[PDB]
């Protein structure tokens, strides 16, 4: 199960 | 035994053709058992171990909006990124994600990663208390900040010590007749005559399960690598992995050596001869 | 940084002249993942290569397997060819049935 946390860059 | 698995993510840019490639695969073990191409007529998550297939309709869409939104969100990272270091317009540049988790014999957490490259470089990555972050350089730090501000790091752990082992666990229950079995090498050595005075000895390792393996050549019994050519350990295609060390000795002493074979696969060392 | 990449051409099982068999090509340590490979009978491009899926190691570098059905025979010829930005020509190495 991939994650799916929100991303930042 | 121990267990692991991890996703690996790559979105390559390719200025003037397109919009930046995102592809991700997953695994348990040595076992890919997932992959996303965004390249694909029709991008989703497939299956590539038999014992995933059985995940129901809402796994895969689950799965495949979860790629989908990952592609859009390391195009923004690249595009960031870019950003940052005040590249040129000019060529492709990369941003990879390495994520999972280990368990132990006992089935617990016994270390949790996330770690992000830019253009095949260390970036940043989550340290090994899922709390805080390492930043490899100025543009990286950047990044912290917007994290640590995000609270990105809490999420990640939640995940880390939930999600990715229970899933794990189950994973390992619904394949365990592969992925907790062990496939012993098939060896063996052939002969190669350079000339009349010298020949190649070769020993192979075939069909073995998982990758790790320890090849080695000894004379009269006593070890001698620096003389021993290897190849890197590969895959058969099957799921299974090849590996041969060659060493070029006198016509008349091929007696003298010895190949010797350890894999988890074998009850015990094994020891060929040509 | 590019990185040049490193190929691997062999077998799935021990090869044996008129027996069906799969041959490998292993190509690895090569950066970006950027990367065009075709296989070559007798010197002419093959039609179905499959292709693995990109993956990448540890030191970041990524490693795809590419393979086709083949019938190894006395004098058919067999290479992997690729091309690759860290290059400048492209790279083709021959199976030899021993390796």
């Amino acid at each position: 199960c991939t994650s799916e946390e929100m991303n930042a860059f | 035994g121990s267990h692991s698995m991890r996703y690996f993510y790559t979105a390559v840019s390719r200025p003037g053709r397109g919009e930046p490639r995102f592809i991700a695969v997953g695994y348990v073990d040595d076992t890919q058992f997932v992959r996303f191409d965004s390249d694909a007529a029709s991008p989703r998550m497939e299956p590539r171990a038999p014992w995933v297939e059985q995940e129901g309709p809402e796994y895969w869409e689950r799965e495949t909006r979860n790629m989908k939104e990952a592609t859009q969100n390391f195009r923004v990272g690249l595009n960031t990124l870019h950003g940052y270091y005040n590249q040129s317009e000019a060529g492709s540049h990369t941003l990879q994600r390495m994520y999972g988790c280990d368990v132990g014999p006992d089935g617990r957490l016994l270390r949790g990663y996330r770690q992000d490259a830019y253009d095949g470089a260390d970036y940043i990555a989550l340290n090994e208390d899922l709390r805080s972050w390492t930043a490899a350089d100025a543009a990286a730090q950047i990044t912290r900040r917007k994290r640590e501000e995000a609270g990105e790091a809490e999420q990640c752990r939640n995940y880390l010590e939930g999600t990715c082992v229970e899933w794990l666990l189950r994973y390992l229950e619904n394949g365990n007749e592969t992925l907790q079995r062990a496939d012993a090498p098939k060896t063996h050595v052939t002969h190669h005559p350079i000339s009349d005075h010298e020949v190649t000895l070769r020993c192979w390792a075939l069909g073995f399960y998982p990758e790790e393996i320890s090849l080695s050549w000894q004379r009269d019994g006593e070890d001698v690598t620096q003389d021993t050519e290897f190849v890197e350990t590969r895959p058969a295609g099957d799921r299974t992995f090849q590996k041969w060390a060659a060493v070029v000795v006198p016509s008349g002493e091929e007696q003298r050596y010895t190949c010797h074979v350890q894999h988890e696969g074998l009850a015990e060392p094994v020891t060929l001869r040509w | 940084i590019q990185k040049t990449p490193q190929i691997q051409v062999y077998s799935r099982h021990p090869p044996e002249n008129g027996k069906p068999n799969i041959l490998n090509c292993y190509v690895t340590q090569f950066h970006p993942p950027h990367i065009e490979i075709q296989m070559l009978k007798n010197g002419k491009k093959i039609p179905k290569v499959e292709m693995s899926d990109m993956s990448f190691s540890k030191d970041w570098s990524f490693y795809i397997l590419a393979h086709t059905e083949f019938t190894p025979t006395e004098t058919d010829t067999y290479a992997c060819r690729v091309k690759h930005d860290s290059m400048a020509e492209p790279k083709t190495v021959y199976w030899d049935r021993d390796m």
